[PDB]
């Protein structure tokens, strides 16, 4: 007899048991080396959706500019990036007439947003790029080094405090004839560029391989923004989560239980619309090179139709980000490695001497990449990257455009409806006719729409089948029963501060991830059980009664013996783990205080414990926890 | 990584950062070979680095500081924790929820504040004299503020921390989470136990420490007796028996269940069983009835319900009317065949009053609540036993409630100006369920003997059925005194340590009678109740070879006269599941007998286990940490014999180690000897033991 | 504070107040202090409209007034109405938002309540917006300014002057007028200038087509482009289409057909470990958890025949092995280990150099030596070769999940159940470990983990020194007996791990009872001795040492030592599937679905095929199955199952689409089948995944008749 794991499907649904199919507990895969080859990848790629386009020299870096909007429509299957602007000015004014009032409505409250807020916001970002030393640094480091910098060059807005003036700065600092910057050559030094090297740092971008994602053989690069643009992507985020916000099919932001309900509403509701006697199908679908194809410029309109009525200087603040990122450049990494086996020789070429050597020298994959890349190749070795979106940063303003796109409903008065739901770059349609021959009619010209607005569903990933089942956003619906939305469940190991604030984060994150990620009382069980087994190994502090022998252990058994009420024990010093689901809320300490005997509670709870020492209002509660300032609240060396 | 950066702070001579002072040079330099701290001339930070194992140190020996006030400090934790512990816990249901996000305040506070008067409160109450210039909310919020000075008054930890613990109980922290009919701020601290995805859980948060103890201890105390009694066969003599047997910590159960005229049901069931006095009133669950006017007739037959299936049931025809009670809110029922003519509720909490009607719907017996079922009603009992369909529907309905609302059709509400309809979560509104009305005219809510059944079911004179041994409410929760009992047969409810102490403590007191029934040889000794109640412990699939193994040796130990106190006492509880020898005919073998609940949970065959200890230098037994003296039971030749030939079935001890005849042997090849063969064995390090297989 | 707001606004003030700042999304209990001012403000916008009203020709004193709020309400229905009454006024909407709206002079109010003087405050608003709105600014210092004379008589401004007369001292006699914000605060920033170069690169940043920026501007204000959609649909290439087809059971053809071909070689070994043929070495212990090295003398010292062989005969040698240095290092591996010193080290010595492939990287020399030299040029990436499906891998799919007479989880205890919840919960555990911890699976990844954390340990530890690192676990049988298991050694190379992808050698000596000529195509990466032989079930079954050399990063050796959750995978799976049968009952299913009961007979599920026929098993059996390609997929995982899965996640939908009978449809079949097939290369699970799902999907075309 010869076993075969999928043979369960034929008993079991197989969104029921979708889990099986999601390999999470292997490696994710990891890049290695350079990440140049991927960059370069994506650059041609954005550059041949949109080679058709208007090409041209910018005036102001003397980059190479293709300008796909407006341009020829497209004439084969391939990703089109040549969105026409009329179609898009048409959904957005459909939008709005389904919408009364809701772009100037959501157009003030950003805009008042925006006064409330102030410089310290920033800091809330990730990663960016810091222009002073031209590297990815923590959001807060890189605001401090720009602050300095400005300081240096008489740019003092940021003084102020709210972010108008700190925005202000960064626009009027294009316009100095030279910089002065705090650079690290390690020691600190001032340096100096001229306004076009910092126009072209400034609008630079950062450029490295996606690390562990998951269902995907080969890797893809990602791009990380300067911090003069994080005001304007923020203030354009917020505008566009205000506008989806009132949006019904859109599936943003909110996520977890208010997603199935959404998902199902929609489904519902779409049976419920359907004429009697047709038929309801839904497409899954996934948008291929859906960052690469949409265009800046069409968000410049976008925020400009959103715009339309409010004060000239509000639009002008929306509509730098537009500009600054339809001028974007892409920084290509570190460069590349060429290597002689007989000598056994490896030597590093970085991207400014790309083409320093002969290209006959790189292998057939990068000899073409770089003979593509040259025309927009720059001699500093960064590339211009007028089209595409490679850094996202627009999910907020890029969902509300699919919106729109799913806004139409209907083409030439046709016998047939179309819904759905859009999420950044997933969405499902939902599609009402007389017979499915006219549901795949409406497909076909939803496809034709969106290739229109410069979204392309993608033939390959995407599929059709009568309404009642499908998947959106790793989410699978099937008959009302909605799996789960699957997550890589992570390592309930060590938190890794110290004994107590240790265990107070392991109990709040197992908390957490049964509360708003999918888990049930089991799996929280066995996740309790799986992280004490790691603390107490990581601890070396296993059970008082446990024979495992250690240095620490020796003097815990002693402990064990001397102690007369082991019921009142933390698991730190030996005592039996008392967590469930129910108290995994309430810290161990408080929950043991009424076992524990004086002889060993007070040595515990002493005020003057020699271990704690100084504390800090970050150190108790620095995510939150709760803890006791016990003798279990040490600090590293 | 951070999670690693320790796991080698570890192999560090001094991790930790040490303090400065009597504090610091308390823990010695060396404690048996494990450094603690250090004399480290630092260059100019005079820091002293402390170990690991200097926290053990602290445990054992450290100096025993002053906790005063400790509890007043963490007034938040305490108060969660009692909150926590006062709750008690309903049932589980399992079916569709649909939860919505929003903020909801994760964690209670004192008083709600802004950060900033928050912090100026903070810095009054700490430091008054370093406060720095006199502020406002100082001014408004004077009663807080002299309370905590009351309160936190001669503690002696550190200012932070009191500071820390003030912000945490007065600073709010809200955060976007989902929420399915549980908004409460006492509920979200368990939101994450309240409701999953496919399922909800009842949890009812403890308020203060109510008065009425003893009504809360004997309802409990009795739904167990109930509990207990249905499973096993003729539940009146062990239901009696256990009711006589039980002690609210003082007093005996009956003496309190006549005092206090308390109780819903399990009371009324337990007094009925031991022939007390209880109120007249039917019941149907959570829902009372009391016959005004009006009668009815039995007649059974088959009905079709909305998913399908036809099964038989004895309705009632006739016009009746009921004075419907349901927890605290009163009202009035009108019920006839098929149809429920009109309801008349009172105002009260919205769950209360939604069982109420719920259960009115399931009673009438309306043809729309038998088509108001989709899912399948196949509920089974405590005893494993299949439902009646009447009680079947109720749980069914109890667990899915807005189908029969959906179902039953609305109507137009009355105009009376007392008179107001509801909808499905109980809201006033025009459009109300037909027949079901709000009042304000609240209506008014005597002993009498009633007999039992085998089913412990009342039975009136007339024979009528008054309560249903369904009715019981499955609202567990924790008794506030320590009740104790006496019946082995209930044994179970506690642990299993405490199950284990228990029927080791019943052995070791008549153990003169059990030697002495053994010495005869018969085996009616090993069908004790405490025996039988040990046995739920015991997993099911070794249960039988446990018996066998424990059989066979006791059966050794007195054909030989090897017999040893430890041994007999340890290895009797198990000989009560039946035996099951192997194949070969040969009892199975064991080194450890592993109980439920694995890890501590289980007893050494051979030196001695958490559970069971024995030190023959004292003659002292040693049961899950208690100690007890066994002098005049132990023989000095059981104290020469050690556990050379009571460990193993049909061996026997012929040497001492012989490392020539080769190591210890294991139970795999041990089984597989043949008779005439010497082995070696070990009981435990530095004590083997050489032994030899008998026929 | 907020009890104090209480006191001077009624309820639906503060509730419009609390909504208004809804449409902010600032936690408002942070700040009321604008909150304060809103309402306020909000205040004195009906005050204004209390009791003016007009009649049906203009009357100043029925169903209309002369005034009309727009703050408070919703943002959006505030600006369709103010939208609304523009337009039938015909007269210019503010770009700002209107507070009220007169029906007299037909002009939209605008009111500010500063703190101190009003008339410059009243000059900002001008700034802010000019002409479009006629301001009414009061100050609780007795100061007001209106832009319009008739706009309102002096029974309404003195009425809101008493208004505030309270605020202006009520706030502070209570000791709160010192923590009052003003009121510009949050309308500080208004002014936005553009620079020369930005303004050029938005007007770089045109659509093609238009000037510049000012032409684009126009045209959106203006145009309607109504039917633009419609004309370029219409003009736009018949060729741009989704090509809608039907599916149907015929298009679905087996997946990756080449792993049917003959010439490829057989996919080989390639786990870490060995998982089903490990041989370990068991030494029986009553307890402490001695340290890795002198457990590893301890049981080489019981079974002294094997460790004091020093004659092998070379079975199996792999094609750039070498046999002498392998054989060198094992014996220097025992050697150490049987010593009496504590250190596990071994000098770097010639064979040991050779294994841990010493001195192999190449060095690296300035960018401008490579450029000038034409030798040296960017080497073609190795691409993953092609393999075909082997028998090794359903052997021990097979092998893995089968039950065994040892346990290797020691989970630990937690504390006593009460509530239901646990209860079920608990119960579920019950079942699920005692099907999955008498289980070969578990053992194996037991030993995974523990080597993986000992592995890490002494890299990060001993970076610079050669290690010899026994693979041991810990096992318990069903009689309460302790094991220790000794299956392999295993030598650490350098481990200067900078990056997270570096990669440390691992030398892995392992005991095994197969003979590798059994299966030739499975051992081209192992150098096979035959050490010994043992007794073991009346035979004297061959002994040998699997020897090869491997490699690990960071990544998978943290990994590894997370191997556990594999665990959570499962039990999850198998939760998801007790709750389904409890939704469809409405009780507790979990005693049902294991063992059954009166009313529903034990679940079971359909496990595999015997004689070509399909077979039920338990749900045990199942549970312990999808536990076993848990654990495959982590021994086996890399980029290639990932994309796999991904992949063909979407065949399984439409399989189970056409299942229901849902008519799926596919838009371009071929590119879906390409994607899944370019991840077939080498990975043994994906080969033997895609065998599976060739061999399913059949079935389930039989079944579909």
């Amino acid at each position: 007899m010869n076993i075969n794991p999928y043979f369960l499907f034929i008993d079991v649904p197989i969104q029921a048991a979708i889990s099986t199919t999601f390999p999470y507990t292997g490696v994710p895969p990891y890049s290695h080396g350079t990440g140049t080859g991927y960059t370069i990848d994506t650059v041609i790629r954005t550059h041949e959706y949109s080679n058709k386009g208007k090409q041209y020299i910018s005036d102001v870096t003397g980059c190479t500019m293709v300008d796909p909007t407006n341009g020829p429509l497209p004439e084969d299957n391939e990703p089109s990036a040549y969105a026409q602007l009329d179609c898009v000015l048409e959904a957005l004014d459909r939008m709005d007439e389904e919408h009364p009032g809701l772009f100037q409505a959501a157009s003030q409250n950003a805009m008042e947003t925006l006064m409330v807020t102030t410089v310290d916001k920033l800091t809330q970002g990730r990663q960016t790029f810091d222009w002073t030393v031209c590297r990815n640094q923590p959001a807060a480091t890189a605001l401090n080094t720009t602050i300095t910098s400005f300081r240096l060059n008489d740019l003092n807005g940021a003084d102020k405090g709210g972010l108008i003036p700190f925005c202000q700065d960064i626009i009027d600092s294009l316009d100095r004839p030279e910089m002065t910057f705090f650079s690290v050559k390690p020691m600190k030094v001032k340096d100096k560029i001229t306004k076009v090297e910092y126009i072209k740092r400034a609008l630079s971008l950062n450029t490295m391989t996606k690390d562990a994602e998951r269902g995907k053989l080969k890797r893809r690069a990602i791009a990380t923004a300067g911090i003069q643009i994080r005001g304007f992507v923020l203030v354009v985020e917020n505008l566009a989560k205000n506008i989806c916000e009132n949006l019904e099919q859109s599936g943003l932001p909110v996520g977890g239980n208010e997603k199935k309900a959404k998902l199902s509403n929609a489904v519902a509701k779409m049976l419920s619309n359907c004429p009697p006697g047709g038929i309801s199908m839904t497409v899954t679908g996934d948008n291929t090179k859906w960052n690469e194809c949409l265009n800046p410029r069409i968000f410049l309109a976008m925020t400009e139709r959103i715009t339309r009525d409010s004060p000239i200087w509000f639009r002008d603040f929306c509509s730098i980000a537009p500009v600054l990122f339809s001028n974007k450049i892409a920084r290509l990494g570190k460069g590349f490695m060429i290597t002689s086996k007989t000598k056994r020789l490896k030597a590093q070429i970085p991207c400014p001497d790309l083409f320093s050597i002969p290209l006959e020298r790189y292998n057939e994959e990068t000899r073409a990449k770089l003979k593509k890349l040259k025309p927009f190749f720059n001699e500093e070795g960064t590339a211009s990257l007028s089209p595409g979106m490679m850094m996202g940063m627009f999910n907020m303003l890029s969902t509300v455009l699919g919106v729109a796109a799913l806004g139409i409903k209907n083409i030439g008065n046709k016998e047939y409806l179309w819904d759905g739901l859009q999420s950044s770059d997933d969405f499902a349609l939902f599609v009402n006719a007389k017979d499915e021959e006219t549901c795949m009619e409406g497909i076909n010209d939803f496809y034709r729409t969106c290739k229109l607005l410069g979204i392309n569903m993608s033939k390959k990933k995407s599929y059709c089948n009568e309404t009642g089942m499908f998947e959106f956003t790793s989410m699978f619906y099937r008959d009302g029963f909605v799996s789960n939305f699957a997550m890589e469940l992570p390592s309930f190991g060590v938190a890794g501060v110290n004994e107590s604030a240790d265990m107070a984060i392991g109990m709040t994150i197992i908390k957490n991830n049964m509360i708003n990620n999918g888990m049930g009382p089991a799996t929280a069980q066995t996740a309790i059980q799986l992280f004490i087994a790691d603390y107490r190994y990581t601890y070396k502090c296993h059970r008082g009664d446990s024979k495992v022998e250690g240095k620490r252990m020796k003097i815990i058994k002693e402990l064990w013996e001397n102690t007369k009420g082991r019921d009142g024990l933390l698991v730190a010093d030996g005592g039996p783990n008392i967590y469930n689901l129910r108290n995994l809320h309430i810290p161990e300490i408080v929950l043991k205080y009424n076992l524990m005997d004086p002889e060993y509670k007070g040595r515990l709870l002493h005020p003057q414990n020699p271990f704690v020492g100084h504390l800090s209002i970050e150190g108790i509660k620095e995510m939150d926890y709760d803890a006791v300032s016990g003798t279990h609240s040490w600090r590293t060396k | 990584n951070p999670s690693l950066r320790m796991k080698w702070a570890m192999c560090s001579n001094f991790p930790l950062a040490l303090t400065k002072g009597d504090m610091a040079n308390r823990i010695p330099l060396e404690y048996k070979g494990i450094q603690l701290k250090t004399n480290a001339e630092d260059i100019g930070t005079k820091g002293q680095m402390c170990s690991i194992a200097a926290v053990t140190w602290w445990n054992t020996y450290g100096p025993i500081g002053d906790t005063e006030g400790f509890e007043r400090v963490y007034e938040s934790f305490f108060l969660r924790k009692m909150r926590l512990d006062n709750a008690t816990w309903g049932r589980i249901t399992f079916g569709p929820v649909e939860r919505v996000r929003k903020r909801v305040l994760l964690n209670p506070l004192t008083k709600e504040m802004p950060p900033d008067e928050a912090s100026n409160v903070i810095m009054e109450i700490l430091f008054p004299k370093e406060a720095g210039i006199p502020r406002e909310s100082t001014w408004i919020h004077r009663e807080l503020i002299k309370e905590k000075r009351e309160k936190l008054k001669g503690t002696m930890i550190t200012p932070i921390v009191l500071a820390y613990m003030l912000e945490r109980e007065l600073v709010a922290r809200r955060r976007f989470l989902p929420v399915a009919g549980a908004t409460s701020a006492e509920f979200i601290e368990m939101l994450h136990c309240l409701q999953g995805e496919n399922w909800r859980q009842i949890y009812h948060p403890g308020g203060n420490k109510l008065t009425e103890s003893r009504s809360q201890s004997m309802i409990v105390a009795c739904r167990k007796i109930i509990r207990r009694s249905i499973v096993a066969s003729n539940p009146l003599e062990l239901a009696v028996e256990i009711a006589n047997k039980t002690v609210i910590d003082t007093e005996p159960l009956k003496s309190c269940l006549a005092a206090i005229d308390g109780g819903d049901v399990a009371c009324d069931i337990i007094r009925a069983a031991l022939g007390l006095k209880i109120r007249q009133r039917q019941r149907f669950g959570r829902l009372e009835l009391k016959r005004i006017s009006g009668r009815g007739f039995k007649n059974d037959e088959e009905i079709l319900i909305g998913n399908g299936t036809i099964q038989k049931i004895g309705i009632w025809d006739g016009e009746e009317e009921f004075h419907v009670r349901c927890g605290e809110c009163r009202g009035i029922l009108k019920k006839s065949k098929m149809k429920l003519e009109k309801l008349l509720i009172n105002s009260a909490k919205k769950e209360d009053m939604r069982d109420l009607i719920i259960l009115c719907m399931v009673f009438s017996q309306d043809t729309r609540m038998f088509q108001g079922v989709r899912g399948e009603i196949n509920f089974l009992n405590r005893a494993g036993q299949l439902l009646s369909p009447m009680y079947q529907l109720q749980r069914y309905f109890l667990n899915r409630s807005n189908d029969l609302f959906d179902q039953w059709g609305y109507e137009e509400s009355p105009k009376a100006s007392e008179l107001h309809g509801i909808n499905e979560s109980m809201n006033a509104s025009d459009y109300t369920l037909k027949g079901v009305v709000v009042t304000r005219n609240v209506i008014d809510d005597e002993t009498e003997k009633v007999s039992i059944t085998k089913n412990l079911s009342l039975i009136k004179r007339t024979g009528e059925v008054i309560m249903g041994a369904n009715d019981v409410s499955e609202l567990e929760s924790q008794a506030q005194l320590m009740i104790t009992y006496d019946t082995p047969k209930m044994w179970e409810m506690g642990t299993t340590k405490e199950l284990v102490q228990n029927t080791y403590q019943w052995v070791l007191k008549n153990l003169v009678t059990l030697k002495a029934q053994f010495l005869l040889g018969k085996e009616d000794m090993f069908q004790w109740d405490a025996f039988e109640a040990f046995e739920s412990i015991i997993p099911q699939k070794m249960a039988g070879q446990y018996s066998g193994f424990a059989r066979a040796v006791l059966k050794q130990m007195r054909d030989q006269e090897v017999m040893k106190t430890d041994q007999f006492i340890k290895l009797l509880p198990f000989c009560f599941s039946p035996p099951k020898l192997r194949s070969n005919g040969e009892p199975y073998q064991f080194l450890k007998l592993v109980l439920k609940g694995g890890g501590e949970n289980f007893i050494e065959v051979r030196k001695g286990s958490p559970l069971f200890s024995y030190n023959p230098q004292t003659e002292v037994l040693t049961i899950c940490g208690r100690m007890m003296s066994l002098k005049g039971k132990i023989e000095d030749e059981e104290r020469n014999r050690s556990m050379g030939n009571a460990v193993l079935a049909g061996f026997l001890v012929s040497g001492k180690y012989d490392p020539d005849l080769g190591d210890f042997k294991t139970i795999e090849e041990l089984e597989k000897l043949k008779p005439g063969e010497k082995a070696n064995i070990l009981l435990y390090q530095g004590k083997p033991v050489k032994v030899v297989k008998r026929k | 504070m907020d009890t104090f707001i209480t006191r001077n606004f009624q309820t639906t003030i503060i509730q419009k107040a609390k909504n208004t700042m809804a449409e902010f999304s600032e936690d408002p209990e942070l700040q009321p202090a604008m909150l304060f001012n809103i309402c306020v403000h909000l205040e004195v916008c009906y005050v204004i409209s209390d009791m003016n009203f007009l009649d049906e020709e203009g009357k100043a004193y029925n169903l209309r007034p002369q005034y009309e709020v727009i703050e408070g309400m919703p943002r959006t229905i505030a600006w369709m109405v103010q939208r609304s009454l523009a337009q039938e006024h015909g007269i210019e909407t503010p770009k700002y938002l209107a507070d009220l709206f007169d029906y007299k002079t037909k002009r939209f109010i605008e009111v500010g309540i500063t703190k101190g003087l009003a008339d410059d405050y009243f000059w900002k608003k001008k700034e802010k917006l000019g002409n479009s709105m006629e301001l009414m600014i009061f100050s609780y210092n007795q100061d007001y300014s209106l832009s319009n004379e008739s706009s309102l008589d002096e029974e309404g401004k003195g009425r809101v002057l008493s208004r505030l007369t309270e605020l202006q001292a009520e706030l502070s006699l209570k000791n709160l007028w010192q923590v009052l914000i003003g009121e510009e605060d949050v309308e500080k920033g208004i002014d936005f200038k553009l620079g020369q170069t930005i303004s050029r690169l938005r007007d770089i940043s045109v659509p093609a087509g238009f000037s510049n920026f000012e032409g684009m501007r126009s045209y959106i204000d203006n145009i309607d482009p109504k039917g633009a959609i419609e004309r370029n649909l219409a003009r736009m290439s018949p060729l741009v289409s989704v090509t809608p087809k039907k599916l149907t059971w015929e298009d679905l053809r087996p997946i990756g057909p080449h792993i049917y071909n003959h010439e490829l070689p057989e996919v080989p070994y390639n786990a870490f470990l060995l998982m089903s043929d490990e041989l370990g070495l068991a030494n029986m212990t009553e307890g402490k958890s001695k340290k890795p090295k002198t457990l590893a003398k301890e049981c080489l010292e019981k079974y002294s025949t094997l460790r004091d062989q020093t004659d092998p005969i070379l079975i199996m040698k792999s094609e750039k092995a070498n046999e002498n240095f392998l054989w060198k290092l094992w014996r220097d591996c025992v050697n150490t280990i049987s010593n009496e010193e504590m250190s596990n080290e071994l000098q770097k010595t010639n064979y040991a150099k050779w294994a841990t492939g010493d001195g192999l990287t190449y060095q690296k020399i300035m960018k401008e030596v490579a450029i000038d030299d034409e030798t040296m040029c960017q080497e073609e990436p190795k691409i993953p070769n092609k393999c075909r499906v082997a028998a090794w891998v359903q052997t021990e799919m097979n092998l893995l999940s089968t039950l065994t007479s040892k346990r290797a989880l020691d989970l630990p205890e937690i504390g006593p159940d009460v509530a239901p919840v646990e209860h079920v919960g608990s119960e579920r555990r019950k079942y699920f470990v005692n099907e999955i911890n008498y289980c070969k699976a578990s053992t194996v990844m037991m030993k995974y983990v523990l080597f993986h954390t000992s592995l890490l340990n002494e890299s990060n530890a001993s970076m610079g020194k050669y290690k010899v690192i026994p693979i041991t676990n810990r096992v318990v049988n069903e009689k309460g007996e302790s094991f220790d298991m000794l299956y392999g050694l295993a030598v650490k190379g350098q481990s200067h791990l900078r990056g997270d992808t570096d990669v440390v050698t691992v030398v892995t000596f392992e005991f095994s009872s197969t003979d590798p000529r059994v299966d030739s195509g499975k051992w081209p990466k192992y150098t096979v001795f035959r050490i010994g032989s043992l007794f073991v079930s009346g035979r004297e079954k061959s002994v040998y040492l699997y020897c090869r050399v491997n490699g690990t990063n960071k990544i998978q050796m943290k990994w590894g030592m997370e191997a556990r959750r594999c665990l959570l995978q499962s039990m999850q799976q198998m939760e998801a599937i007790v709750e389904q049968e409890s939704s469809i009952q409405g009780y507790d299913m979990t005693k049902a679905c294991f063992k059954g009961d009166r009313v529903n007979s034990p679940k079971t599920f359909s496990i595999g095929t015997q004689e070509g026929k399909l077979v039920k098993g338990s749900f045990g059996k199942a549970l312990r199955v999808i536990f076993t390609k848990c654990l495959m997929h982590y021994v086996f995982g890399n980029a290639q199952l990932e994309g796999f899965s991904a992949e063909s996640r979407r065949l399984l939908l439409l399989i189970q689409a056409l299942k229901d009978r849902k008519g799926p449809w596919v838009f371009d079949l071929e590119g879906m089948y390409s994607g899944i097939e370019e991840c077939i290369s080498n990975n043994p699970w994906v080969i033997q995944s895609a065998y599976w799902f060739n061999e399913w999907l059949g079935f389930e075309k039989e079944g579909s008749k």
